[PDB]
DNA sequence: CTTGGCTGACGTCAGCCAAG
DNA sequence: CTTGGCTGACGTCAGCCAAG
């Protein structure tokens, strides 16, 4: 891994933001998921 | 010259603490968003499993 | 029993150091760990919604 | 938290087993559940 | 190939907080 | 209340690896 920090912290963060981003995609389609199994 | 060369060192240690300390605390950060994440996605997968039965 | 009193310092100080980096590796794969769990509840919750179409 | 390092690692390897032996226990029901959703 | 940014290790000094 | 374990900060020295 890259040895300077601003690197190692940018790795982190945008890491973050991704599977923040895919995460907070994911749990949108819930209600239509729990509409959808009961009809 | 080499006083100086030594203070640009001496100054470069801090920044490189500021870095250490600020890396090392958005690692936990990280660390705290993945638990909460997970425990979210775990208990939804609890309700989705008990949305068969 | 200063002389002794710095020598328990610097021996001290070494054992620091291990468990601090020793502690910094643990949070990295815990992080990654987190991040592979992350993935595949992400992706089971994916299938499962796909089952109901 | 803790001073020491014992207990950060302590907290950090325990939470961690603890968050794995949960996530285990979840995975193993997903063929039951692919069986049973489709009768 | 050679500076310089940057970061591991070390050692020392305050200083904390619980164990004595 | 007072030692001692233990850990933050500092400063110095090698040393790396890319930028010059
Ligand atoms: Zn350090």
């Amino acid at each position: 891994n890259p040895r300077k920090f601003s690197e190692k912290i940018a790795l982190q963060k945008q890491r973050q933001a991704e599977e923040t981003a895919a995460f907070e995609e994911v749990m949108m389609d819930i209600g239509s998921t729990r509409l959808q199994a009961q009809k | 010259k080499r006083e100086v060369r030594l203070m640009k060192n001496r100054e470069a240690a801090r920044e490189s603490r500021r870095k250490k300390k600020e890396y090392v605390k958005c690692l936990e950060n990280r660390v705290a968003v993945l638990e909460n994440q997970n425990k979210t996605l775990i208990e939804e997968l609890k309700a989705l499993k008990d949305l068969y039965s």
